[PDB]
């Protein structure tokens, strides 16, 4: 189960 | 919306028509874009999603297509519609990536696919002015606007006084009513009441205007009845103040 | 089935606390939402939440219990303008999956009901007429007419009026012979004149 | 023992020929269980372990969506970063992201992590664990302020401490037949005299899982030895791992030196010496 | 930026038996950037059928791939891995050795 949240651009 | 805009707002088309909906976003970049659909009873079904320009995914077998020819331009289209295609289509975007996940929707595009345009009728509007009973009992005046015999079942009723639109003290039915419950292709009626003070109504210098926006046929849309083409139009009724 | 939410319509009296629930089956879900949708409008986000516990913003409180797969929205001091359909959403599998939504209706509290049935004439025609039953209390509920040739509408509540006054209304009309207003469905003591 | 699942993501720009190449892979302990590769025809997250093939398509459609999303954020970053570092369009650059969650024997949460790197170097990393970020430079400081403002740490925490651990438990349970397996090493020893006068003993360790192992040398008058040569643990290919330690000693005595092995597969530490 | 030359190991999966089937593995790690040319050699001659693991990396962000092919160890025959990478001035060859 990969991250569905907390993944934003730098 | 500031962030996202969608159009057209309301569409009444015959079976077999080609469809085209456009969506433009602004205030972000490389956004996740979504075409949701809200059919028979609320509940958004995802139809397409797009992580970036030129990238489209279809979430279900379908009679529609989407495209993203540009970063912030999103289109939904159909070569020819089926009755099944009626619904409230919603464009939406989410921050690049997998953030909190919140979506920002467009105003929304309501599509009605009719089997026979023969049944389409605009509304007739009448404004019924307050009775002298409630004015000398309640000391308040209620004007009642009435739209009737229109089909499809969507119209936007609004009140106007002296050129300015007014929300002040209005109540417009959330949804219309069939005039012939029996029939499936019955025509509909809707009512609205603007309530003002007695001294405001009695002043004959104030201009009251019930305005009903009807969404219906397009121009160039094929038509064969004797009567005028029942296209999208605004139908309205006025009123004036009476001291007595 | 995947996101499950009780259909409306739920009634709550003005000022009371409304509570809405939602359950989700996929434990993959990583964030949860509440959107509000008014008739005709597109949905509008009231709240989101991604951690067990409660989250408050104004009169709204979200509750998430990832153990029971339970998401809730509570509305403190409910107002008539809170009447809408509330969509529960679950961010799972890279998209937002939606419940079919729950419809809420906040009945207004009429401080002082002055129920009365008046008739009004068309501005362009003295002939055309309609009956307006108004200023009644929310305990009262209008009912559709049989031998449907005399149209009657469901009640309608006057939005953001002012003056410290707000009232219920229902209209009835007909293009039938035998004019006048005379319905035997609800509320006695109302005063129609002439 | 302790377990973990990690996700690794690598994106490489190819200015002039296509969009950045993206390769995502997932692990539980020392075993890879998923992959995604932008250059493959599939365009889907594919299975890479038997016990993961059981998951329904809703899972695959799901992980596929997510990974595309990671990929897309990386394509943007590559762009942003040329800008922060005033780099030309011509160069190829690499972005990398690694995150996951460790658990103890009790299958409870130990720690979480989420690190990011650019051109092979630490860019930003989530503290151990916190809401806190370590930022390598002026560029990484910008990202830090952006992510604090958006509460990226709070979102990641919900994942690492919540979802990540639960799906780790789910997989360890499903793939119990593999992931709980503990393969004890098979150990032989080879002898090679270096043109007489001296001699070396090579302490072999083959067919073991997991990769964590320790093999050491020691002598008669005292234990321990830093005059030893040991290669990094290597995969055999079949799912197990390989490693050996070599030490240089005089041709005389010979048996005087002994080699001890340590691994969770071994209940009691193995120790083998030389025999004619 | 950082480049990291690669470490190499060229070995057999099972203890090499003369005449029996086995796999020849060339393990390359610790390198960066990821683009790397690796060829397995048989008598110094190229081998067309070779496969490899997925690109993954370590704590220092260094890459590692496992190149392999199934081969039958003959007597006195020499297998070697040929590797090239930006960090190398020319391709480095590593001869295979049973028990190395």
């Amino acid at each position: 189960e990969a991250a569905g949240i907390g993944i934003l651009t730098v | 919306s500031q962030t996202i805009h969608q159009w057209p707002a309301t569409l009444v088309q015959p079976v077999g028509s080609p469809l085209s909906l456009e969506c433009t976003v602004e205030g972000t970049s490389n956004p996740n874009l979504y075409w949701y659909r809200q059919a028979a009873g609320r509940g958004l079904q995802l139809l397409f999603y797009s992580v970036g320009i030129g990238q489209i995914s279809s979430e279900v077998p379908q009679n529609l297509s989407a495209s993203r020819p540009q970063d912030r331009q999103f289109i939904l289209s159909s070569k020819k519609l089926l009755l099944s295609d009626s619904g409230f289509y919603l464009c939406a975007w989410s921050e690049t990536g997998l953030g909190t996940g919140e979506l920002f929707f467009g105003e929304g595009s309501r599509l009605t696919v009719l089997e026979d345009l023969k049944n389409v009728f605009p509304p007739e509007v009448a404004v019924f002015e307050p009775s002298e009973a409630e004015i000398s009992h309640t000391q308040k005046a209620t004007l009642v606007c009435l739209a009737t015999g229109f089909y499809p079942d969507h119209v936007e009723l609004s009140w106007w006084v002296n050129g300015k639109e007014v929300h002040s003290g209005v109540c417009t039915d959330p949804q219309p009513l069939k005039e012939q419950p029996a029939l499936n292709d019955s025509r509909y009626a809707l009512s609205s009441r603007l309530r003002v003070s007695a001294t405001f109504w009695q002043d004959p210098r104030n201009h009251f205007r019930c305005q009903v926006q009807f969404y219906g046929l397009s121009e160039n849309d094929e038509w064969t009845q004797d009567r005028a083409k029942p296209v999208t139009q605004i139908v309205s009724a006025e009123a004036w103040g009476r001291a007595d | 089935q995947e996101v499950e939410q009780n259909s409306g319509p739920l009634s709550v009296p003005e000022g009371a606390i409304a509570s809405l629930n939602c359950t989700y089956s996929d434990r993959g879900s990583q964030s949860f939402f509440w959107y509000r949708q008014y008739s005709g409008k597109s949905p509008e986000l009231i709240m989101f939440i991604y951690s067990n516990g409660d989250k408050e913003d104004g009169r709204f409180t979200a509750q998430l219990n990832k153990a029971s797969q339970y998401v809730s929205l509570l509305i403190r001091d409910s107002q008539p303008s809170d009447s809408a359909t509330y969509l529960c959403a679950v961010n799972v599998a890279g998209k937002s999956t939606f419940g079919d939504g729950t419809t809420l209706t906040v009945k207004p509290n009429i401080q002082n009901p002055d129920p009365a049935v008046y008739q009004l004439r068309d501005s362009k025609s003295s002939d055309k007429s309609v009956c307006l039953f108004t200023d009644f209390d929310s305990q009262t509920n209008v009912s559709q007419s049989k031998d449907s040739d005399v149209y009657i509408t469901d009640k309608c509540v006057l939005d953001m009026r002012s003056m410290d006054f707000k009232s219920n209304s229902a209209v009835a009309w007909s293009n039938k012979s035998d004019f006048a207003c005379a319905n035997a469905f609800n509320n006695s003591i109302i005063p129609e004149d002439t | 023992g302790s377990h973990s699942m990690r996700y690794f993501f690598t994106s490489v720009s190819r200015p002039g020929r296509g969009e950045p190449r993206f390769i995502a892979v997932g692990y539980v302990d020392d075993t890879q269980f998923v992959r995604f590769d932008s250059d493959a025809a599939s365009q889907r997250m594919e299975p890479r372990a038997p016990w993961i093939e059981q998951e329904g398509p809703e899972y695959w459609d799901g992980e596929t969506r997510k990974v595309k999303a990671h990929s897309q954020t990386h394509r943007v970053d590559l762009g942003t970063l040329r800008g922060y570092y005033n780099q030309s369009e011509a160069g190829s650059h690499t972005v990398q992201r690694m995150y996951g969650c460790d658990v103890g024997s009790d299958w409870r949460f130990l720690r979480g992590y989420h690190q990011y790197a650019y051109d092979g170097k630490d860019y930003i990393a989530l503290k151990e664990d916190l809401r806190s970020w370590t930022a390598a430079d002026m560029a990484a400081q910008t990202t830090k302020h952006k992510w604090e403002a958006a509460h990226v740490a709070e979102q990641l925490r919900a994942y690492l401490e919540g979802t990540c651990v639960e799906w780790l438990r789910r997989y360890l349970e499903n793939g119990k037949e593999t992931l709980q397996r503990t393969d004890a090493p098979k150990t032989h020893m080879t002898h090679h005299a270096v043109s007489d006068h001296e001699a070396t003993l090579r302490c072999w360790a083959l067919s073991f899982y997991p990769a964590e192992i320790t093999l050491t040398w020691q002598r008669d008058g005292e234990d321990q030895t830093q005059d030893t040569e040991l290669v990094e643990t290597r995969p055999a290919g079949d799912g197990t791992f390989q490693k050996w330690a070599a030490v240089v000693v005089p041709s005389g005595q010979e048996q005087r030196y002994t080699c001890h092995v340590q691994h969770e597969g071994l209940p009691k530490p193995l120790t083998l010496r030389w025999e004619p | 930026m950082i480049q990291r030359t690669p470490k190499i190991q060229v070995y057999s999966r099972h203890p090499a038996e003369n005449g029996k089937s086995n796999f020849l593995n060339c393990y390359v790690s610790g390198f960066h950037p990821s683009d790397i040319e690796v060829d397995l050699l048989k008598n110094g001659e190229r081998i067309e059928k070779v496969e490899h693991s997925d690109l993954s990396f370590s704590k220092d962000w260094s890459f590692y791939l496992l190149y392999y092919t199934e081969f039958t160890p003959t007597e006195k025959d020499e297998y070697a891995c040929r590797v090239n990478h930006v960090t190398l001035s020319q391709p480095k060859i590593v001869k295979w050795d049973r028990d190395m």
